[PDB]
Order: structure tokens, then sequence, then C-alpha cells
């Protein structure tokens, strides 16, 4: 509907080379994890497997709209 | 000369089509009716608590 607008709007003049802000100030990103399970912590190799879910938030004043709908829930197409 | 027909009939179904948005993003839930058909149920492999 008006949400492939949204998403064509975002998309143009967008340069995904450039980071938020790259000649003003640094980007701000908060780190959240959820460590499921700690692999077998093998001693022969000095190593141990982890298995997380690692989530990033930063700002990014590009991908600002204006619309009835308040957030985009997106899969990795995007 | 099906496939012609068929070309345009694929092609009418992509022109504008968004495969961002789950079908019905307003006014529905997306119901996904799962099924599994187990082939071959390999090796429990015991020493890593894995199958």
């Amino acid at each position: 509907g008006d949400v492939t607008v949204i998403l064509n709007n975002l998309l143009e003049g967008y340069d995904n080379k450039l980071r938020p802000d790259i000649g003003v100030k640094p980007t701000l990103i908060h780190t959240d994890m959820y460590v499921n399970s700690i692999g077998p912590v093998n001693a022969i190799n000095m190593e141990y497997t982890i298995d997380i879910f690692f989530a990033q938030t930063w700002y990014d004043r590009r991908l600002k709209f204006n619309s009835t709908i308040k957030v985009l829930r997106l899969n990795s197409n995007m | 000369d099906n496939t012609t027909v068929f070309t345009r009939i694929l092609d009418r179904l992509l022109d504008g089509y968004d495969n961002r948005l789950r079908p019905g993003l307003g006014e529905r839930v997306t119901e996904v009716k799962t099924d599994i058909f187990v082939t071959s149920f390999g090796p429990v492999s015991d020493h890593d608590m894995e199958y």
C-alpha cells in the first residue's frame, strides 16, 4: 500500500557508503546481546564456542519518515 | 504457444510487487501452515549432544 511508497522515498537519494553524520559527529551505537549457549571450552585450541543474538541500535536522520505507521518491521531484504 | 501467455501472466504478477511486505500488512495476521517430511533421521552424535 503506502509502506512501499515510504520505503521507496527513504531510498531515493540514499548512499549506503556514508555513515550518518559523516562529517558532523561520531555515531553512538547501543549494543545488546543474548547468550543462548556457551559451547564446549576445549583447552587444546584455547577456544570456546558461543551463540548470541547481537542487536545494534543507532540513529539515522536519513531514514526519517512521517506517516501513520510508527515503526517499520523488515526482514533481511533491506 | 502458452509460453508467451504464461510469461505475460508472470510479468503481471510481479509488476508492482514488494517482497519486503508480508501479505496483509495492515488488516491480517499471516498464517504460515507448515509441515515436515523427515526423509532420514541422521546419526545422533552423542559427543556433541547434537543430531
